[PDB]
Parts: C-alpha cells; structure tokens; sequence
C-alpha cells in the first residue's frame, strides 16, 4: 500500500480555489482519509470516505473517493488564512484493525488580500531601553521580504488578524547591535 | 483529543537515556509512536495492537517501546544521539470511528553539553508615533533572544488576560549564529491594537516567553543559575 500526494508548499491567496491531489495504490477496498496539522499542533482527522464514490466534507473542504482513478483529491472552493496547515492524505484497510499509510503531507500557506497596501518601515524603541528594532508592515502579500550578514537579523513575514476592525496585515521585524544601523535600509 | 504526552519538551545530552510516555483513557486498543522531521513527513517508529504487544514501524532503530497497560504506550531512548532531535507524536485508535487521535507532540533536542542550555532574554518595543499618526493603529513588538534549545511558547497578556486576536509570532525561531552548531535562537512576536487602546495609561501589555529547560533531576555544575523551566516576561503600560 502507498499514498502519493502533491509535494512542496502550496501558496494561495485568500478566497482562491484549493485542490490537493492524492493518488493511492491499494490491495483491496481501503478506507481513505485527510488529516490536518495546524501549526504547533498534532494531526486531527479532517475528513474521510469508507467506500468508493463516498464524499467526506468538513470545514468547507471535500474529497471524493474515486475508485476508477484510485484518488482522493482534497478541494475547497474558498480558502481562508485560518486554513494554513499541513494536509495529510491517508489510507488503512477496512475496519481499522491495521496501521495507517500516510502521504508525505502538503504544506498550505494562505496569504491575505490586502485591500489598501501601504508599505511602511517604522522604528520602535525599547520601553526599558538604548535598544531598537525596525518594523516593516502593511505591504501586500506578493511582497517578498529579503533575508539579511550575521549582525543584522530579519524575520520572515507573518500575518496578523485585527478582527476588531476586520483587518489583516503582513509584517516583518529587523534588529541589529551595530551603531550604524538605520531602519530606512533594513528592508 | 484525549491523548496526552509527557514530557511536552525535553533537552538531553548525547548518550543519555529518556522515556516518552503517552496516555489515553478512551480504551483504544491501538497505540502508535511517530516522529516528524522537515521533508520526511510523519514516520512510524513502533506501534502496539494491544496490552503487552509491540511491533516495528518504518524507523525503529535507536528506540525501544513498552505497552505495560492498555492506557499507556512508552517510548524509550537508551543512548540519545543528535539524529534523534525531532517532534514526536503519539496516537491511538479503536478498531471495530477508527481514525487515529493524536497527542500534542514532544519536542526533543539532543545536545553535546548541557552547558549550552540558556533561557531567553525578553524585551518589548513600544509602538512608533509615525505608525499611530498615519494608521490610528499601534504595533508592539516582543523580542526573545539568546535561548537554547528552541523550546519556547510566546504569548501576549493584556490586562492579565491572554490575547490571541491581533497577534502574530514567527513560525520558526531564527539562528543567532547560522554557521555554528549549538547556536542560540531569537523569536519575535507582534501585537497590534488601536491607537486609542495603546494611548490609555490604564491598559497593561505583557509579552510572556515560557521556556522549557533542565529538569530537577539534571546535574548542574556551572557558574550561573540552572536553566530550568521558567517564564521570562517584558511589559509596558499604555502611554497617552
């Protein structure tokens, strides 16, 4: 028994259509599953299909057990930023009396649609202090934050959701110990 | 849920022994132990089909298991090696819904010397006046640095309550010395609130970094304090 699913990270924009391909090779008539792994958590059953032509659905996702093409492709009509996780296609013989065969897992990154992008670089002073940091914020999701030398540290982008205002933003942080360190050049 | 793992984090010196415990009260006959590594997916170490029985998974070498009782499945490391640095997940299922239920994971780091273990330094950076005036929003930044191993949990606390909305933490800590072996780590987090909420001198903001370090039964023969499991915090009052 084997499970082969789509490799490499998948990046989609908010509300885009998602398709994660999964094909299997099985001895008889196995039970098929999708597991989801949210960042910093364990796996949890997303959905399943016990028999051919059965359709599992949960959290707006669906997968059809196609016996004709030995496949269990995952699909979602409108992805959300909260859908960012690792998805695992899996199979086990009927009854659950045997071990599960997992696919390698597909990392899904859902990037927000920034309505009014206004890239800005700000300097932040320490509350206790003479330490400072740079914040790159409010840029669109197609902006690639460039990596740093070992004296200047730059994080990757991260998505923040200010629900209180139905607002999402991207940000990255830069900091250094060098005396000649300006925010204007950091990013 | 319902599957528990003990400990949740562990740092070990190379050649040292340890036992990972996994417990379950769902009267599930089957229990499993997996390890997760970048680009390697989820790989089965060992599994058990019942009390008393254990069988080999895909990567059983360097590990031993025991199923003394139906509720518990133990994973042993006789002589820890740096290749065993991983996230370990336990699972259980009941055949006869027979899907696997997973635990939260155990982060294990194998280091050459326990002298390398360091708690984080934590600082909070107040919002920019330029951001506030232009956007009517205020971003606070929390920076945790010089910690080893990368076994931290960063959280924001506003008026003594743990905040999740308007927060974002780096998915991975960065290496302070990319070239070096036992490099220490740095992690940042951001909290964004309205400018009026930040400008209230009655609003209290605190960044908390829960560090997982040495256990009480760990030998410590060093100049500084023992890097035990602790909470390192930095705070700021809202400024008008």
């Amino acid at each position: 028994n084997s499970v082969t699913q789509m490799e490499g990270p998948v990046t989609l924009s908010e509300e885009a259509f998602l398709t994660i391909n999964c094909t299997y090779t099985a001895t008889g008539y196995p039970s098929l599953f999708w597991y989801v792994q949210y960042p910093g958590e364990g796996l949890q059953l997303l959905l399943k299909a016990t028999k051919a032509d059965d359709k599992g659905s949960n959290k707006g996702f669906e997968a059809t057990y196609r016996k004709e093409t030995t496949s269990f492709h995952l699909e979602k009509g409108s992805v959300q930023v909260s859908d960012s996780a690792v998805y695992f296609c899996a199979l086990t013989p009927s009854g659950g009396y045997q071990k599960v065969t997992f696919g390698t897992g597909t990392k899904l990154q859902v990037i927000p649609n920034i309505q009014n992008p206004d890239p800005a670089v700000y300097q932040l002073r320490d509350s206790k202090s003479d330490k400072s940091v740079c914040l790159f914020t409010d840029f669109d999701s197609q902006t690639n934050v460039s990596q740093s030398d070992s004296d200047v540290y730059i994080t990757d982008k991260c998505v923040l959701d200010m629900r209180s205002m139905d607002f999402k933003s991207n940000s990255a942080v830069a900091w250094s110990n060098k005396s000649d360190f300006a925010c204007a050049n950091a990013f | 849920a319902g599957v528990t793992q003990t400990p949740k984090f562990r740092v070990l010196k190379t050649g040292q022994s340890m036992t990972l415990l996994c417990a379950q009260d769902m009267n599930h006959e089957y229990m499993y132990w997996y390890r997760q590594d970048p680009g390697m997916g989820l790989r089965l170490i060992h599994y058990s089909v019942g009390e008393g029985t254990t069988a080999k998974g895909e990567v059983p070498d360097g590990y031993n298991v025991s199923r003394l009782k139906k509720q518990n499945f133990l994973l042993g490391l006789e002589s820890a090696a740096p290749s065993q640095t991983s996230v370990y997940f336990c699972a259980s299922s009941m055949p006869g819904s027979y899907e696997q239920y997973f635990g939260p994971g155990t982060r294990l780091t194998v280091t050459e010397d326990l002298k390398n273990v360091f708690p984080p330094e934590v600082a909070v950076f107040e919002p920019s006046e330029a951001e506030i005036s232009h956007t009517q929003k205020a971003t606070l930044v929390c920076l945790a640095t010089g910690f080893y191993p990368d076994h931290v949990e960063l959280s924001w606390w506003v008026n003594g309550k743990e905040v999740h909305s308007g927060v974002c933490t780096d998915p991975q800590p960065l290496k302070e010395q990319p070239a070096l072996n036992d490099s220490r780590y740095a992690l940042s987090s951001r909290l964004r609130v309205s400018a009026t909420f930040w400008q209230n001198p009655r609003n209290h903001f605190r960044c908390q970094v829960q560090f997982y370090g040495l256990s009480e039964n760990d030998e410590w023969t060093q100049d500084r304090a023992k890097p035990v499991t602790q909470i390192v915090s930095a705070e700021a009052w809202g400024r008008a």
